[PDB]
Protein backbone atom coordinates (compact mmCIF):
# COMPACT_ATOMS: atom_id res chain seq x y z
CA UNK A 1 0.00 0.00 0.00
CA UNK A 2 3.12 2.56 0.36
CA UNK A 3 4.66 2.01 -3.64
CA UNK A 4 1.08 2.34 -4.66
CA UNK A 5 0.70 6.28 -3.42
CA UNK A 6 4.45 7.03 -5.04
CA UNK A 7 2.35 5.84 -8.49
CA UNK A 8 0.22 8.54 -8.00
CA UNK A 9 2.78 11.52 -7.11
CA UNK A 10 5.00 10.17 -10.11
CA UNK A 11 7.61 11.02 -7.46
CA UNK A 12 10.58 8.74 -6.09
CA UNK A 13 10.35 11.71 -3.18
CA UNK A 14 7.08 11.61 -1.53
CA UNK A 15 6.60 14.57 1.02
CA UNK A 16 5.35 14.50 4.57
CA UNK A 17 1.74 14.48 4.52
CA UNK A 18 -1.09 11.84 3.75
CA UNK A 19 -2.02 10.62 0.29
CA UNK A 20 -4.97 9.28 -1.33
CA UNK A 21 -4.29 5.82 -2.46
CA UNK A 22 -6.82 3.93 -4.82
CA UNK A 23 -9.91 2.38 -3.09
CA UNK A 24 -10.35 -0.89 -2.17
CA UNK A 25 -13.64 -2.85 -1.92
CA UNK A 26 -14.97 -5.71 0.28
CA UNK A 27 -15.60 -8.23 -2.06
CA UNK A 28 -18.34 -11.16 -2.15
CA UNK A 29 -18.15 -14.09 -0.38
CA UNK A 30 -20.87 -16.23 -2.39
CA UNK A 31 -23.84 -15.91 -4.33
CA UNK A 32 -27.33 -16.50 -2.77
CA UNK A 33 -30.43 -17.44 -5.14
CA UNK A 34 -33.39 -17.33 -3.07
CA UNK A 35 -36.91 -17.99 -4.60
CA UNK A 36 -49.73 -23.46 -7.40
CA UNK A 37 -48.67 -26.97 -8.79
CA UNK A 38 -49.61 -28.28 -11.91
CA UNK A 39 -51.50 -32.35 -12.28
CA UNK A 40 -48.72 -33.68 -13.03
CA UNK A 41 -49.72 -36.37 -10.68
CA UNK A 42 -53.34 -35.67 -11.85
CA UNK A 43 -51.86 -36.55 -15.78
CA UNK A 44 -49.51 -39.24 -15.98
CA UNK A 45 -50.74 -41.11 -12.82
CA UNK B 1 -16.30 10.28 -4.79
CA UNK B 2 -14.86 7.37 -6.92
CA UNK B 3 -15.23 7.86 -10.26
CA UNK B 4 -14.35 4.14 -11.64
CA UNK B 5 -17.20 2.94 -8.56
CA UNK B 6 -19.51 5.67 -9.64
CA UNK B 7 -19.39 5.61 -13.06
CA UNK B 8 -19.04 1.70 -13.47
CA UNK B 9 -20.55 -0.21 -10.75
CA UNK B 10 -17.94 -3.09 -9.79
CA UNK B 11 -17.59 -4.27 -13.19
CA UNK B 12 -14.72 -4.50 -15.19
CA UNK B 13 -16.72 -4.51 -18.18
CA UNK B 14 -17.62 -0.84 -17.75
CA UNK B 15 -14.12 -0.23 -16.21
CA UNK B 16 -12.00 -1.17 -19.48
CA UNK B 17 -13.90 1.45 -21.21
CA UNK B 18 -13.44 4.02 -18.26
CA UNK B 19 -9.51 3.89 -19.12
CA UNK B 20 -10.24 5.52 -22.83
CA UNK B 21 -11.37 8.55 -21.48
CA UNK B 22 -7.88 8.58 -19.33
CA UNK B 23 -8.15 11.51 -16.33
CA UNK B 24 -11.47 12.33 -16.32
CA UNK B 25 -11.51 9.49 -13.61
CA UNK B 26 -8.81 10.91 -11.73
CA UNK B 27 -8.35 14.94 -12.28
CA UNK B 28 -12.21 14.73 -10.74
CA UNK B 29 -10.63 13.72 -7.72
CA UNK B 30 -7.82 16.22 -7.69
CA UNK B 31 -10.65 18.11 -8.06
CA UNK B 32 -12.95 16.75 -4.76
CA UNK B 33 -9.30 16.81 -2.99
CA UNK B 34 -8.83 20.27 -4.32
CA UNK B 35 -11.58 21.50 -2.51
CA UNK B 36 -11.77 19.07 0.87
CA UNK B 37 -8.12 19.89 1.11
CA UNK B 38 -8.68 23.77 1.80
CA UNK B 39 -12.22 23.34 3.13
CA UNK B 40 -10.30 22.56 6.48
CA UNK B 41 -8.17 25.68 5.65
CA UNK B 42 -11.47 27.77 5.89
CA UNK B 43 -11.61 26.21 9.34
CA UNK B 44 -7.91 26.74 10.19
CA UNK B 45 -7.87 30.47 9.11
CA UNK B 46 -11.20 31.32 10.63
CA UNK B 47 -11.16 29.49 14.23
CA UNK B 48 -7.67 29.11 15.31
CA UNK B 49 -6.14 32.35 14.88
Amino acid sequence: PLSETKCTLKSFTVEKGIYQTSNFRVQPTESIVRFNLCPFGEVFN
Amino acid sequence: VDCTMYICGDSTECSNLLLQYGSFCTQLNRALTGIAVEQDKNTQEVFAQ
